[PDB]
C-alpha cells in the first residue's frame, strides 16, 4: 500500500514537507509521482522522481518551489512544498508510474490534506436563531470561526432527538460559519430551557446560548 | 487538457458510457487510462492501454479509443458504483501526463425527495452588533444537487452570498446550507427577503420580514 | 484412427478425500489447452465431459461418497465414447480425474485396435484386484481388469461385467515406479510385466529407458500406442495439486522427453492425463501450475517441441 | 473463513436474499450447505449445493420457497427465501460439506439473523415502578415496544452506580417489553429527583419518566 | 431424529460422556460428528469419522460409536469448555444429513448463589388506561437455570405469563424477568399475588397487594 502524512494547515508563504511510506520492495525500482485535487475539482500531476533519483520532472503549476525527493533505504518519498499559495490548498496523493502500451498509475495512497490560509486562529460569535407544521425548529449560529472543527451540543447532549448540524460553509475571506438547527413541539417553549453549548477546542473557546426570542 | 462532459445518471441495472476527447499530441497518438474516484477517497486504476482491466474489476467496464477520443462503457448499474471518473494519457507537445476534468456518476436507487427548508432572519445579538446574516437551511433531499437564488422583495442578490456543497445525511440523503449577509438597514429597509431553491428543476422558496414572530 | 483429435472429459471418482479430481477436465481446459492443440495445427472435436451419476442412488451422500458399481458403469458409457472416436478418425485425449478411467478408455481402444500397446506412466502401478486393496481403491487397481492374465485372481464386481481383458503382460510398460504395494510388485514380477522404475532412470536415464520401452512395445512390429499418463509421476514439486503425491519423481526435463518421444513414434492413438486434483493445491498458482504441466505433457505428444517446428519462409 | 450477510425483520409472506462470502480458493471445489438454528432450539440442515450447481437438495421444512446458489466467480454462496413464517425465525449458517470415511461439516460462518414476525413498527408505553434490606429499588417498565432495542439512561446517565436494566421478554404477539431498576438508600427519596429517560430510536419516541408513587 | 440427553454438569478438573442414540438407517450405518456450540456463536467441528479429531482440539476429546448409538467423553474439565454439543450424521431413510437436539454442559467453577428478587405491583398510570403488569425481576444467580410460578392468593397462574431464559451479568452471575399480565378487577379482587421462583431445587417467593406501600 502507499499511505502519504504530513499535510497540516501553513500559511501563505509558507514551506511544509510530506512523506509517502510504500510497503513493497519493488518501490525501490519504480517510478512515484504525485498528484494533488484542488478541493472538489479535478486531478494534476504535481511532480515524478525516478527509481534511482537521477531524474526529477516538475509541472510548471508547481516547478522551481517544490522539490521531490526519495530515500529508498527508508522506502519512503518526500515532496518538500516552499512558497505555498491558497491556490496549492488540496489533497496530496503519491503514486505508483509504470509502462506497458503506455503509462498508467496502478498503485495509490489514501492522501494527505494542505491548507494554505491567510487566516488565523480564532472563537466564533454564536447567535441564537429564535422560532417564530406544527413543531417548530430553534438553532444557534456560529459565525466566523478559524479554523475547523466546532463542537456543538444542546443540553450537554440530554437534547439528542431532532437536533440537525449542517457541514460550515468555507466563507471567500477564508473564515468558516456553520448553523445548528433542533425541532421541537410548540407547546413545549416555555417551561423548558433550550441551551446550544459549543466549543472551538483549537481556541478552548466555550459558549452557552439561550434561545427565547419567540416574541409571542 | 482532456474534455469529458461533468455529469452522469441512470437506475440501478443500467448502463452509460463516459468519453473523453483530446487531440493530435496526446489521445490521437496515446494510451488512456480510467481512474474511479469513489466520494471521499483516493481514486483507483480501472483501465490501461485503452481497454486492459486491471484483476477483480467485473467485464461490466469496457475501455475504447479511436483517433482523438476514448469512452468508459459501463453495465449492469449498481449502487457502490456512483463517483467521478477521470481520463489519462500523456501528451507529447507540453511532455506531461494530463487528466480529464472527471465527471461525477450518480445511481438514482432512491426517490427524488425535494428539499425542506428552514430560513430564519438576523438575530438580535447580532442587529446590536451592527451586523445581519440570513441563514437557509436545505434538507433530506435526493439526488444531492440543488441551486440558491436569493431576493431582496423582486430583485435578485449575489452579493454576500457563501452556499455549501450538497453533504450525504444519516439517511444517504443530503443537506446543504446558504448564508447572506446584510447591513442592518438593507434588512430593515426591504418587506421581505427569500431564499429561492432550485432542485432538479423544482423551486421552493422561503421568505422573512423584520417584524417579529 | 489419429488422423486428429478428440478432446474428452471424464469427471470419475469414488469421492472422499480425492473428490476435488472431478473437477480437473476444468481445471487442463482453463490452462488454454484447446488452445494449444488448435495453434499445433490439429483438427480438433472437442466431446465435452461425461455425466457421472451413481447407480442406483444419486441422493446427496452417494454423489460425496460412490459405489464401484458406479464407476465400472460409467466407463462403459466411456469405453462406447472412446470406441466411436476412434471408428470415425480421432486421437482420443481423455482429461481425467482419479486413473480409473483407463479402465473405460483402454477398452474402448482395444475394441477398434486390438494389437495395441499401453506406456503407463505413474509414480503407482495401479495394478491391485478387487481383492487386494479397498473399496476405495479402484483408481489405484484399475489395470487388473484389462490385463488377461489376472482374470483368474479377479472377481465380478456389478458394473464390470462388460469388462473384456483387452491387454497381455508383454503389451504395457511401465514407466517411473516409486510407490508399489507388495501385492502389486509380486505381480509385475509373477507375470513378467516390465517397467523402468525412478531406480531405472537414475541408472539408464530417460533416453535409453524410451530407447528399451519402444523395442519391447514396437519393436519387430507397428502397434497402435495408448499413453495413460499419471499427473503424479512428476515429482510434487513440478505437480503438486495431486491426490498421492510420492517425492523423487520425473523432472519436468524427463516428461516432455517421454512425450517427446511418444510422438515421434507418430503412432500415438489415445492419451489418459489423470489424477489432477485442484482441491488439493496449496493455492491458486499450485493449481494453475500443475494443469499447465498437464497442457505441456498433452501438447508434446501432438507434436509441441522445445526447440521450434511449423513452416516459414521470411521477409525482407 | 465463512461470513454470512443480508439477514433482517422480514413480515410474513416475506421474502429475503442471504449471501455468504468464503475465502479459499478451493470454494468453487466443494460442497457448501446451510443450516439455521431456531433461538435456543437445536440445529436443522436446510440446503446443501454442489461445487458446480449442478446438483441442489432442500429439506422438506424449506422445499421449493428456498433456493440456494452460487456465484463461483464472486467466491459467494446465496440463500433466496419466499413465503416466509414466524417458524422460519432462526440464525442462518454457511458451511463446507466434505467427505472421508463419513461426512462432516469442517468450516462454518458467525451466521445471520432473520427475524419474520408479524408485529409492526412502534414505541412502548413507559410507567413508572415505584419503591414502597434498607435500601429500596426503584425502577420503570417499558411496555409493547416494536422491535428492539430500547436505550434507557437515569438522569441522564449521571444515574449510574446500581442500575439494572433486564433482557427484554418476547411476549406470544411479537411485541417486546422489559423492565429498568435502580438500588438507592431509604433517606433519599424526597430531596432528591428519580427519572428514566428512556429512547426507542427506531420510532424516534424519548420518554421521561419521574418516579415518587411511594405513597408513605 | 437422533437423541441426546438436554443437560451435563461438572467442576472444573472432571470428566463426561455425552450419549447419541440414533437407529439402522444412521448411527447404525454411517458416521457420526460432534460439533461444539459455544454460547452466541456459530458452531465448531471437533470429530467426524466417529473419533477423528481435528487440529488443535486437545486429546481431552474423544468420541467412540457402537451399533445404533455413539458418545463424546472429554477429561479434565475446564472453563471455556461449557457449551452446547450436538451430534451429527447421515440417515439413509429420508436422505439427510440429521443432527441431536444437542446437550448444554455447564462447567461449575462459581458458587450457587441463589436468586435475589424484586416483585412490583401495577402502577397508577397502567390502572389508569385500564392495565395491570406485575414485575418479577430474578437477579445475581449461578448456575443459569431457574422455574417460576405466579400464585394469586393460594392458586396457581400460567395464563397471561411471559418469562425470559436466564442471562448472563457483569460478574458472569446470571438474571432473568418474568410478566403477570391482569385485569385491574382481578388484581384488586385478590388478598395478595406471588411470584415463586425455584433455582436448583430451592424456592425463593415475594409477594405484593393492592393496598400500598
Ligand atoms: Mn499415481
Ligand atoms: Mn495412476
Amino acid at each position: 500500500q502507499l499511505l502519504e502524512s504530513g499535510g497540516g494547515l501553513v500559511r501563505p508563504g509558507g514551506s511544509l514537507r510530506l512523506s509517502c511510506a510504500a510497503s513493497e520492495f519493488t518501490f525501490r525500482y519504480d517510478y512515484h509521482v504525485w498528484v494533488r485535487q484542488a478541493p472538489g475539482k479535478g486531478l494534476e500531476w504535481v511532480s515524478a522522481i525516478s527509481g534511482s533519483g537521477g531524474s526529477t520532472y516538475y509541472a510548471d503549476s508547481v516547478k522551481s518551489r517544490f522539490t521531490i525527493s526519495r530515500d529508498n533505504s527508508k522506502n519512503t518519498l518526500y515532496l518538500q512544498m516552499n512558497s505555498l499559495r491558497a491556490e496549492d490548498t488540496a489533497v496530496y496523493y503519491c503514486a505508483r508510474l509504470r509502462a506497458d502500451l503506455g503509462l498508467y498509475m496502478d498503485l495509490w495512497g489514501r492522501g494527505t490534506l494542505v491548507t494554505v490560509s491567510s487566516a488565523s486562529t480564532k472563537g466564533p460569535s454564536v447567535f441564537p436563531l429564535a422560532p417564530s407544521g406544527g413543531t417548530a425548529a430553534l438553532g444557534c449560529l456560529v459565525k466566523d470561526y478559524f479554523p475547523e472543527p466546532v463542537t456543538v451540543s444542546w443540553n450537554s447532549g440530554a437534547l439528542t432527538s431532532g437536533v440537525h448540524t449542517f457541514p460550515a460553509v468555507l466563507q471567500s475571506s477564508g473564515l468558516y460559519s456553520l448553523s445548528s438547527v433542533v425541532t421541537v413541539p410548540s407547546s413545549s417553549l416555555g417551561t423548558q430551557t433550550y441551551i446550544c453549548n459549543v466549543n472551538h477546542k483549537p481556541s478552548n473557546t466555550k459558549v452557552d446560548k439561550r434561545v427565547e426570542p419567540k416574541s409571542c | 487538457v482532456l474534455t469529458q462532459p461533468p455529469s452522469v445518471s441512470a437506475a440501478p441495472g443500467q448502463k452509460v458510457a463516459v468519453s473523453c476527447s483530446g487531440s493530435s499530441s496526446n489521445i490521437g497518438s496515446h494510451y488512456v487510462s480510467w481512474y474511479q474516484q469513489l466520494p471521499g477517497t483516493a481514486p483507483k486504476l480501472l483501465i490501461y492501454d485503452n481497454s486492459e482491466r486491471t484483476s477483480g474489476i467485473p467485464d461490466r467496464f469496457s475501455g475504447s479509443k479511436s483517433g482523438t477520443s476514448a469512452t468508459l462503457g459501463i453495465t449492469g448499474l449498481q449502487t457502490g458504483d456512483e463517483a467521478d471518473y477521470y481520463c489519462g494519457t500523456w501528451d507529447e507537445l507540453t511532455s506531461n501526463l494530463v487528466f480529464g476534468g472527471g465527471t461525477r456518476l450518480t445511481v438514482l436507487g432512491q426517490p427524488k425527495a425535494a428539499p425542506s427548508v428552514t430560513l430564519f432572519p438576523p438575530s438580535s445579538e447580532e442587529l446590536q452588533a451592527n451586523k445581519a446574516t440570513l441563514v437557509c437551511l436545505i434538507s433530506d433531499f435526493y439526488p444531492g444537487a440543488v441551486t440558491v437564488a436569493w431576493k431582496a422583495d423582486s430583485s435578485p442578490v449575489k452579493a454576500g452570498v457563501e452556499t455549501t456543497t450538497p453533504s450525504k445525511q444519516s439517511n444517504n440523503k443530503y443537506a446543504a446550507s446558504s448564508y447572506l449577509s446584510l447591513t442592518p438597514e438593507q434588512w430593515k429597509s426591504h418587506r421581505s427577503y427569500s431564499c429561492q431553491v432550485t432542485h432538479e428543476g423544482s423551486t421552493v422558496e422561503k421568505t422573512v420580514a423584520p417584524t417579529e414572530c | 484412427m489419429v488422423h486428429s483429435v478428440a478432446v474428452i472429459g471424464a469427471p470419475f471418482s469414488q469421492g472422499q478425500k480425492r473428490k476435488g479430481v472431478e473437477h480437473g477436465p476444468a481445471a487442463i481446459r482453463e490452462a488454454g489447452l484447446m488452445k494449444r492443440l488448435s495453434s499445433l495445427g490439429c483438427h480438433l472435436k472437442d466431446f465435452g465431459d461425461l455425466s457421472f451419476t451413481p447407480v442406483p442412488k444419486d441422493d446427496l451422500y452417494n454423489n460425496l461418497i460412490v459405489n464401484p458399481r458406479s464407476v465400472g458403469l460409467a466407463n462403459q458409457e466411456l469405453a462406447e465414447v472412446v470406441s466411436r472416436a476412434v471408428s470415425d478418425g480421432y486421437s482420443c485425449v481423455t482429461l481425467g480425474g482419479d486413473h480409473s478411467l483407463a479402465i473405460g478408455t483402454i477398452s474402448g481402444h482395444a475394441r477398434h485396435c486390438p494389437d495395441l500397446c499401453v506406456v503407463w506412466v505413474d509414480a503407482h502401478a495401479d495394478i491391485n484386484t478387487p481383492l487386494t486393496t479397498s473399496s476405495g481403491n479402484l483408481h489405484g487397481q484399475p489395470v487388473s481388469f484389462l490385463l488377461r492374465e489376472l482374470q483368474d485372481k479377479v472377481p465380478q464386481l456389478p458394473g464390470f461385467s462388460w469388462i473384456k481383458p483387452c491387454i497381455s503382460s508383454a503389451s504395457i510398460v511401465y514407466i517411473g515406479l516409486r510407490d508399489v504395494d507388495p501385492p502389486e510388485h509380486f505381480i509385475l514380477k509373477n507375470y513378467d510385466i516390465q517397467y523402468f522404475s525412478m531406480r531405472d532412470i537414475d541408472r539408464l536415464g530417460i533416453q535409453k529407458v524410451m530407447e528399451r520401452t519402444f523395442d519391447l512395445l514396437i519393436g519387430k512390429r507397428q502397434r497402435p500406442i495408448h499413453l495413460s499418463f499419471d499427473i503424479d509421476a512428476f515429482d510434487p514439486t513440478l505437480a503438486p495439486a495431486t491426490g498421492t503425491p510420492v517425492v523423487g519423481g520425473l523432472t519436468y526435463r524427463e516428461g516432455m522427453y517421454i512425450a517427446e518421444e511418444i510422438h515421434n513414434t507418430g503412432l500415438l492413438s489415445a492419451l489418459d492425463l489423470v489424477e489432477v486434483n485442484p482441491q488439493l493445491a496449496t493455492s491458486e498458482e499450485e493449481a494453475k501450475t500443475t494443469a499447465n504441466l498437464a497442457v505441456d505433457v498433452i501438447a508434446s505428444s501432438f507434436g509441441q517441441t522445445r526447440e521450434g517446428g511449423h513452416i516459414v519462409y521470411d521477409q525482407l
